[PDB]
């Protein structure tokens, strides 16, 4: 999987891929791998599939708690701080690969996250195993503070670069765009790709034409009155 | 040592407990709150008053969110809605959000804090919170429901409730108001009526704190972009908002 | 003072009684009628609400009756609030049993284990016992149907029929006069409906107050099917009854 | 009726029971402190109630750091297990930060610990009042300590029973020097409010102990007055009752 | 938590032992008798309330072992916590000795449980006394003991704890003697059965018999058994 | 009884009650009386039998070859401060190498008595100790209150009669400690001590405990045939 | 060996309109050897239908853990339990052992009784939401499953299409598998009845 | 009955525990005046010098928990400094597992969660403290909340505390009448003191010294104390107005 994070001047913006992988086997031609810390703050996970969703889920709860505690909005750098604790007491056992994007009234902000608690800040930033193709991508078109339409285009180019270099990236790319001072437009699929090329032949079979031994019924609505 | 680990609830000769009858009084010293449940929403209601006119009531809530879709209002005292509320809050998140990811439902909330209630009547160094809430709230299971949590650690389902020292009056009020079918739009003007006979304070939508449990908004959940994810099913109406229903009683 | 406070109510009195297991039989005399009859074809468990309003919601109310696993249903006579710590420890014992041995858990043991968490609080931490009275219907295949009333000292006494709450006295001699070895549901379920008309807690008996629930083993197939009447399933046995 | 505890309380916002631990201090010996410019000079009161005793090898005054001279008044024990407590926190914070503990810090870990009991029924409220102070980078310092668990910067500070003495003359001191006096002068001055302070402790006699924290006489750290300087304290003071 | 639920008395007691024996007391009534070829425990019990279901009702003799039983007499509620507690006894005795339980170690043991409760605080003592009676493996001699909330544990011949229990060991005294036994099941038995039939009278429904023969076997007399004992010693 | 009957409330007159109270075990005890020189430190403590048939039981317990306690009060308050004192003694020798002040070891136990009079539940213990040693300061001998205060005295008592004890050796004070490196004379001197508490209760050899440390003599206590020759 | 290829065992399940369909094999060994032709990996709490995959004595106890959980969640809410609940409880369930970790995957599969909407959702070793209204496979003839299960599916079968091409993707698979192929039960999974039919398959 | 030692409610519904904590602020004599300014929040607070013998600077009742946020206190000093020990570690918490400095409104409250778990204990009393906070967030403007023994707080436009602070509520009440909103319009914080100052001298009918009061002033996103004499500065200025 590949994951932009594009800061701009109104906002930032999150993308991904839906192409989960086990091992060479793909599992899910479509499954959204952007995940809700809070509605504001988006994030997308790569690495280990099973880390990153349980953990983002851990710290939503607690952030939720946080929220309504001061009864505003979070901030990400709340999200970052939770994250980098609970990451750092197993020392990198547990492979979350997060970038954390997210609105707040102190603005806009972006960081990227690893397994052990390490953490790092930029206007863009890239992490799974396509960031190496994203970052080509990212680095010749950006120039400093975007509009929304601009950071649209770049973070979904980038992902298009994942889909043609990498493997772990594939299949539709979504994109959640968060702006200061508005809701969170999930646009999701906004770009398709690569779709199914139509069989030669439709694999339809009569009946009986697999054998079966034996069957019966097993009706599992309720215990049954008489 | 620190010998408190007996219960400082004790049963009475005459039977009861003693220690929620005591706490029982200082729900009827605290401030007057309702809840009238409509067909097509609920609506909540309670009084705002203050320490000191130096205070503001525009940072004072006495109608916490546990969950987007489910409000909580008490009567009683401040300081024992205001740890409780946070311990609704959180068995909502570690129990049915980090098991179940979800939010709970309103049948299942209001059980599990009646536990927490009912281990602060058990061993020392606790006593009960002495505040009756509501919780008004919708789920998708079992529709819209009002409860009422005693300090005893009970919950009942309720049409329409009142709770607070002017509790008898407002709920004898809502005997005749209250019929099987309603509008929410007649239910907010119902709650400002019956209240109204039980505050003493003004009557503006600046000392009336409003909210509804009414139908879902979308444009508050903070995202767009999922049709099948819902909104907060709570609004808080500020100041201006309650008077304009002030009018329109 | 940490011992100036305590008064002591985990000790016996010159008796040889506890002090709050006497004051928690009273507690449990405030609460309504509960009623177990034991058929052969089943159990009918019948309780009368202890509060009622007109714009008090009865028919989604859980007042007395609580399921603790798909074949043991209780009834609650006392405290709500007292006897919701030890529904939901029921839960898990009833559960853990079937998690281990892959069996459900008869009448007997699970009876016994919530008798042992009263007695657990007389015994030590200077803890007051939940005063809670259950009627246990149970269905086990080596007993068939079991009828059992357990007390808030944590004890057990086997029935054929028995009430606790308000009016025990008056409703048990109802049942003994009415009562054949060779009942059925049918019978039980009108002797149970016709004994709260005696001990009725207003002037008149309404299907809205009224909990009622069976286990009847006519589900085919030789299983147990509890059934929870909705209280306008109630309402036809009312007018069977002829109460109404 | 409000006193049976200190979790009792009264309609007179008082703890009566903390209030009648100030009476064990007032049962105990004259001790006084004096904040000098460049450091303070402590006197406590050592009584002889038998020429059985053994002069100048039952201190009162315990160490804590290296620069924090402690003494006090009251029930001994309490105060010398007082000052066991605040010894490991010195080494604690000496640990962690590398440097010896300020005295305004001293204090307030001090502070915590006696105010803590007054509201605990578990344990026993104290009974010491203790005067300690020295010398760090932030100044010389004074501070008396309550069992109450209150303190506050002192420019003199008693406590005893022969405080009624002690703390008149400090007025007149400050009245004397309203920028106080050398380290040099408060030996002789400490001295002096003891044997004055010895007026309400007449049916006895008495052994005077002196020591000092000052950064112009011992370089700000916790040393006893001994020998010679010790004894010319004494002379100075016996002549000025007499 | 250790709030002394027990402490000691101005007499050189403990309050906690002196109600408990009331407690026992007022309880129902036991009588153990023992012969040369098996042990006898019959108890009292509480069925007089009309539609209580005697069968599935809790027994007044639980067997412990398969040729050790025990009988109870006090609060109804504190024995059963004994008998769970004898029960993973019963099991340790074999796990780190081999051999099912010896009666003696049964009765140090329940004992055990009494003596905790007596000298530390927050605990009291069970309000419970037992008769604790059986055969050691590979023995045939009856053993028969009797322990009480005390902590205490007493051998005897005969005993009888519970209401009227005077009564009933003064008729023991004219019948039964230490010295000669009963030489036979049957005789033994019905001992038992008439010196219930005094007080706890009314029949075989509140009249229960249990007897253990040598060597693992644990045999219950059903109520018509008890009901034929009951005619004949009624005529004779 | 308003504050006798706890160990945690003030006392409108600034004590506790307790701390008398712990003290009236001393008066209803033994009686044994230190005195020291500066080459010795010397305990001469009254045995004390229950009737004839009893014999009389050992009021010093040697806590090392250097150090020495003796009961006055009651004895199991004693078990509990003398098993402390051997404990942290041994320590000072295994860690620092290091015969145990006396007065240090004086110091440890006043706060150790000082947290359980603290503690609600608890008590002050009513035994007083008088504790010789001779460590690397010279000879000592510490008075230790039920309260914890140790004090250091050239003589002093403790028990029934200790006040006649006291004005023996203010007399006899100067005369003592300059007879120095004899240590025969200290023990005789004390022996006079002693008498002077007596209530015809007689010294005997077998009543009669004395114990001794020296500078070069160790800590040993006399009994039998080795206090005939004092008396 | 890898504790949860050393027994196999396989789980195949498929989306149609207004069914879902799950099956699995009847093949249960140890290593090389074959144990038993008689367990059954799929279980049922309400209209939700659990199959397991992977090690077996994992495969037994999490069968258990499930058991424990859904019991009390019905006596509570007095309603069946959905198969979304059920995804989220069983990902939470997974990552209780994140080290020392489980070594299943577990299969989800039923039907929204709130609007009649097939769901299925997969889960590997210690957790992993894996959306798709497609299939979810697992097992040591993942490989074959996957190729085979996407070049017969398309969507928005019937339950008798559905029955169809779900017994062949798995007879398949399991016969170019040596760690299934020992019989095989398929149900078939409607609003209101559930066909249990074993399927004549060639022993392996 | 002891429904008046230990912390159990009794038939009128109060704990009478809990009040007997309000009733020992008063006992000390400290008064504090609290406003919110433009850009500012100031609070004067009164400093009793009792004798020559103790030093004016060490005398305190203002706390400074966090980089922004003072904290004034009303009510025994024993209480004040563990109160205060407690409130600074809370914030430093807060700082170092949120990534950002605690509000005023969420510190209000987490001491008011903690004070009514003292009233929860038994044998724990609870704290007979008033505590003021006064800051300048950049999230909620100028700020005070106060909290109180029994663990409620609310918001307030200003605010005093003392035995004497019934008087000084009228003259504040009545600046806020004639403005006609919740907060004082004065973009120098000096002049925002002055006022300050004034309803003080007019509800205590008192004149005052430098070392009579102790000042704290937060502007924005920070909070430092005036010393002795920029205090009489400002008492040199009312003079002027």
């Amino acid at each position: 999987t590949t994951i932009v994070g594009v800061k701009f001047n109104n906002g930032v913006v999150i993308a991904a891929d839906t192409r989960s992988t086990q091992g060479p086997i793909v599992a899910d031609k479509n499954c959204a791998k952007l995940h809700r810390i809070s509605p504001k703050i988006w994030c997308a996970g790569a690495g280990t599939a099973a880390d990153t969703e349980a953990v983002t889920q851990l710290i939503g709860s607690n952030i939720e708690l946080h929220s309504l505690y001061t009864s505003r909005e979070p901030r990400v750098v709340s999200a970052l701080q939770m994250l980098k604790q609970h990451l750092f007491k197993y020392q990198g056992h547990i492979g979350a690969y997060l970038i954390v994007a997210g609105v707040d009234p102190t603005g806009s902000h972006l960081f990227s996250i690893h397994a052990h608690g390490s953490t790092d800040v930029g206007y863009y930033l890239s992490l799974g195993s396509g960031s190496l193709a994203a970052m080509a991508v990212l680095e010749s078109h950006w120039k400093q503070d975007l509009t929304k339409e601009e950071a649209i285009k770049l973070a979904s180019d980038a992902i298009q670069a994942g889909i043609w270099n990498d493997l772990g990236s594939g299949s539709n790319v979504d994109v959640c765009v968060m702006e200061i001072g508005k809701d969170a437009e999930y646009l999701r699929n906004y770009l398709t790709p690569n779709v199914r090329e139509e069989k030669q032949k439709s694999y339809k079979f009569p009946r009986g034409t697999t054998a079966v031994l034996k069957e019966s019924i097993v009706n599992i609505c309720d215990i049954q009155e008489e | 040592t620190d010998r408190y680990s007996f219960s400082l609830t004790t049963f009475s000769p005459s039977g009861k407990l003693g220690q929620i009858d005591y706490a029982l009084t200082a729900v009827k010293q605290g401030v007057t709150s309702l809840g009238i449940k409509a067909t097509n929403g609920v609506v909540i209601a309670t009084e705002k008053k203050s320490s000191s006119p130096l205070a503001m009531s525009e940072t004072l809530s006495k109608v916490s969110l546990l969950t987007p879709d489910i409000g909580a209002v008490y009567s009683g005292m401040g300081p024992d809605y205001r740890v409780l509320v946070d311990k609704s809050r959180k068995v909502a998140h570690t129990s049915y959000k980090r098991i179940y990811g979800e939010y709970p439902p309103t049948k299942l909330l209001v059980s599990e804090v009646a536990k927490i209630m009912q281990e602060a009547t058990q061993s020392g160094g606790v006593r009960p919170f002495g505040v009756s809430l509501l919780i008004a709230g919708h789920d998708e299971f079992n529709g819209f429901s009002l409860y009422q949590v005693d300090p005893s650690g009970s919950y009942f389902p309720w049409k329409a409730t009142a709770i607070g020292k002017g509790s008898v009056a407002a709920k004898t009020f809502l005997e005749k108001r209250w019929n099987d079918e309603l509008e929410l739009e007649d239910a907010i003007h119902i709650a400002l009526l019956t209240l109204k006979e039980s505050v003493e304070g003004e009557f503006n939508g600046d000392t009336i704190e409003l909210a509804i449990i009414g139908d879902e908004n979308p444009d508050l959940l903070g995202y767009t972009g999922i049709p099948t994810d819902k909104g907060p099913r709570f609004r808080k109406l500020t100041s201006q908002e309650i008077n304009d229903r002030l009018e329109a009683l | 003072g940490s011992r100036r406070y305590d008064s002591r109510t985990t000790i016996f009195s010159p008796e040889g009684r506890l002090y709050q297991v006497e004051y928690a039989l009273e507690s449990i005399s405030h609460a309504g009628t509960a009623i177990g009859i034991m058929a052969s074809d089943g159990i009918v468990l019948a309780a009368e609400r202890k509060v009622t309003s007109t714009l008090l919601e009865q028919d989604t109310s859980t007042e007395k009756l609580y399921k603790l696993n798909d074949k043991i249903a209780v009834a609650v006579a006392g405290l709500t609030a007292d006897a919701e710590i030890l529904i939901n420890t029921a839960r898990i014992h009833a559960q853990n049993y079937l998690k281990t041995y892959n069996e459900d858990i008869p009448v007997e043991i699970l009876v016994r284990r919530l008798s042992d968490i009263k007695q657990g609080y007389t015994q030590h931490g200077g803890l007051r016992p939940f005063g809670v009275s259950f009627i246990y219907a149970g269905y086990d295949d080596r007993y068939g149907y079991q009828l059992y009333t357990s007390n808030p000292s944590g004890n057990y006494t086997g029935w054929k029929a028995i009430s606790v709450g308000a009016n025990t006295s008056a409703a048990q001699t109802l049942l003994q006069m009415d009562y054949k070895d060779d009942m059925k549901v049918d019978d039980a379920i009108e002797l149970a409906l016709k004994t709260l008309s005696k001990t009725t807690d207003s002037s008149a008996l309404t299907y809205d107050r009224l909990e009622f629930a069976t286990i009847r083993k006519g589900a085919n197939d030789g299983e147990v099917y509890q059934k929870i009447f909705k209280p306008q399933e109630i309402k036809d046995i009312l007018v069977k009854t002829g109460i109404t | 009726g409000y006193d049976l505890s200190n979790s009792v309380f009264s309609p007179d916002g008082r703890n009566f029971q903390v209030e009648y631990a100030v009476k064990a201090v007032e049962n105990g010996t004259t001790s006084i402190g004096i904040k000098c410019n460049d450091g303070v000079v402590f006197a406590v009161e050592k009584l002889i109630t038998s020429k059985l005793l053994v002069p100048q090898k039952n201190v009162k005054i315990q160490v804590v750091d290296r620069h924090i001279g402690c003494v006090y008044s009251g029930l001994i024990p309490d105060g010398r297990h007082l000052v066991n407590r605040g010894r490991e926190e010195a080494a604690s914070f000496k640990k962690l930060y590398k440097t010896p503990i300020p005295i305004p810090a001293f204090a307030d870990r001090l502070g915590q610990y006696v105010q803590a009991h007054t509201l605990y029924n578990s344990v026993r409220p104290f009974g010491v009042s203790t005067i300690f102070g020295g010398v760090d980078k932030n100044g010389a310092h004074l501070y008396m300590l309550e069992p109450s668990g209150s303190y506050w910067g002192y420019k003199g500070a008693a406590t005893g029973k022969g405080r009624q003495s002690a703390k008149a003359e400090l007025e007149k001191l400050v009245d004397h020097h309203p920028e106080g006096l050398s380290a040099r002068e408060a030996v002789k001055q400490a001295a002096k409010i003891i044997y004055l302070a010895h007026e309400d402790n007449k049916e006895k006699d008495f052994e005077l102990e002196i020591s000092w924290c000052s950064l112009s006489e011992t370089n700000g750290l916790h040393k006893f007055v001994k020998g010679d300087l010790l004894q010319e304290a004494i002379d100075f003071a016996q002549k000025e009752i007499n | 938590y250790d709030r002394a639920l027990s402490i000691f008395s101005p007499d050189g007691h403990i309050f906690q032992v002196e109600y408990a024996l009331e407690a026992v007391k007022r309880g129902t009534c036991a009588v153990g008798v023992k012969g040369k070829n098996c042990v006898v425990l019959g108890c009292e019990r509480r069925s007089t309330l009309k539609l209580q279901d005697t069968r599935i009702t809790p027994s007044k003799v639980s067997k412990i072992d398969s040729h050790v039983v025990l009988s109870f007499s006090g609060l109804n509620a504190d024995s059963r916590i004994l008998i769970e507690k004898a029960r993973v006894e019963a099991q340790s005795h074999r796990l780190t000795l081999e051999d099912p339980v010896t009666v003696e170690y049964l009765t140090r043991y329940v004992a055990g449980v009494q003596q905790r409760y007596t000298q530390s605080g927050g605990v009291r003592p069970f309000g419970v006394s037992t008769l604790i009676a059986g055969f050691d493996p590979r023995d045939d001699e009856p053993k028969l003991y009797q322990t009480e909330p005390s902590g205490i544990y007493s051998s005897w011949s005969a005993q009888t704890i519970g209401r009227n229990s005077k009564t009933v060991r003064e008729f023991l005294e004219k019948n039964y003697d230490r010295k000669e036994p009963p030489a036979t099941v049957e005789e033994c038995v019905k001992l038992t059965v008439r010196s219930l039939l005094e007080v706890v009278q009314t029949g075989a429904k509140n009249i229960e018999i249990t007897v253990v023969k040598p060597d693992s076997d644990i045999v219950a007399l059903s109520s018509e058994e008890i009901n034929q004992y009951v005619t004949q010693i009624e005529q004779e | 009884n308003n504050y006798d009957g706890d160990t945690v409330t003030f006392s409108p007159t600034g004590r506790l009650f307790q701390v008398e109270y712990a003290l009236e075990a001393i008066k209803q005890g033994s009686v044994t009386v230190g005195l020291r020189s500066n080459t010795h430190a010397v305990l001469v403590a009254l045995k004390r039998n229950a009737d004839e048939l009893s014999s009389y039981q050992k009021k010093i317990i040697k806590c090392d070859e250097h150090m020495g306690l003796s009961l006055a009060g009651l004895a199991p308050d004693a078990r509990v401060l003398s098993n402390y004192l051997r404990q942290q003694c041994n320590y000072s020798s295994l860690v620092f190498n290091r015969k145990l002040a006396v007065e240090r070891a004086g110091h440890l136990l006043c706060d150790k008595a000082q947290k359980n009079t603290q503690s609600y539940g608890g008590r002050p213990y009513g035994v007083g100790l008088l504790i010789i040693g001779y460590d690397k300061s010279g000879a000592h001998l510490l008075e230790f209150q039920p309260s914890g205060n140790v004090t250091e005295l050239y003589g002093t008592a403790i028990g029934a009669r200790s006040q006649g004890a006291k004005t023996y050796l203010e007399r006899t004070l100067d005369t003592f400690i300059k007879i120095d490196g004899n240590p025969d004379e200290l023990i005789k001197a004390g022996v006079e001590a002693i008498s002077q508490s007596l209530r015809d209760e007689s010294l005997t050899v077998d009543n009669l405990s004395i114990a001794i440390v020296g500078k070069d003599t160790p800590f040993t206590i006399y009994d039998g045939e080795a206090v005939a020759k004092y008396i | 060996s890898d504790p949860s290829s050393i027994n196999g065992g396989i789980v195949v399940a498929m989306t149609g309109k207004d069914c879902v369909a799950i099956a699995c094999d009847l093949r249960l060994g140890s290593q090389s050897l074959g144990v038993s032709n008689k367990f059954e990996k799929i279980f049922h709490y309400g209209h939700v239908f659990l199959g397991i995959t992977g090690l077996a004595t994992d495969v037994t106890t999490l069968n258990e853990m499930f058991r424990y959980k859904t019991n009390l969640y019905k006596l509570k809410e007095e309603r069946a339990i959905e198969p979304e609940t059920f995804t989220q409880l069983v990902s939470s369930s997974l990552y209780e052992r994140r080290f020392g970790p489980y070594f299943v995957g577990p299969v989800v599969a039923g039907i929204n009784s709130k609007s009649g909407k097939p769901f299925i959702a997969g889960f590997d070793l210690i957790g992993c939401i894996d959306e798709a209204k497609d299939f979810i496979v697992s097992g040591t003839a993942s490989d074959q499953l996957f190729g085979m299960c996407e070049s017969l599916y398309e969507p928005n079968l019937e339950p008798e299409d559905l029955f169809e091409t779900i017994s062949q993707a798995l007879l398949n698979a399991a016969d170019r598998d040596a760690l299934s192929g020992w019989g095989a039960v398929v149900y078939i999974i409607k609003k209101d009845e559930v066909v249990k039919r074993y399927l004549k398959m060639r022993q392996d | 009955g002891y429904d008046r030692h230990i912390t159990i409610f009794s038939p009128e519904g109060r704990l009478y525990q809990v009040e007997y904590a309000f009733k020992a602020t008063n006992q000390t004599n400290i008064n504090s005046l609290a406003v919110r300014g433009k850009d500012c929040t100031v609070v004067i607070s009164q400093k009793k010098v009792p004798d020559k013998l103790l030093d004016p600077t060490t005398v305190s009742y203002i706390f400074c928990i966090s980089r922004t946020i003072g904290m004034v206190v009303n009510g025994p000093i024993p209480d004040a400094r563990n109160a205060a020990l407690r409130a600074k570690a809370e914030a430093a918490e807060f700082r170092y597992k949120y990534g950002y400095d605690m509000p005023c409104d969420v510190l209000a409250k987490r001491m008011a969660n903690l004070s009514q778990i003292y009233t929860q204990r038994a044998y724990m009393r609870p704290l007979g403290v008033i505590l003021t906070f006064v800051s300048v967030d950049e999230e909620l403007g100028p700020s005070i909340y106060k909290t109180d023994p029994a663990g409620y707080y609310v918001g307030y436009k200003a605010t005093a505390t003392g035995p004497k602070q019934q008087e000084i509520t009228t003259n504040l009440e009545n600046h806020f009448k004639k403005s006609k909103i919740d907060h004082i319009n004065e973009e120098s914080w000096e002049k925002v003191v002055e006022f300050a100052i004034t309803h003080m001298i007019d509800a205590l009918g008192t004149e005052f010294s430098k070392n009579d009061l102790e000042v704290g002033v937060a502007t924005k996103d920070k909070f430092f104390t005036l010393s002795a004499e920029n205090i009489e500065e400002r008492l040199v200025a009312i003079a002027e107005q």
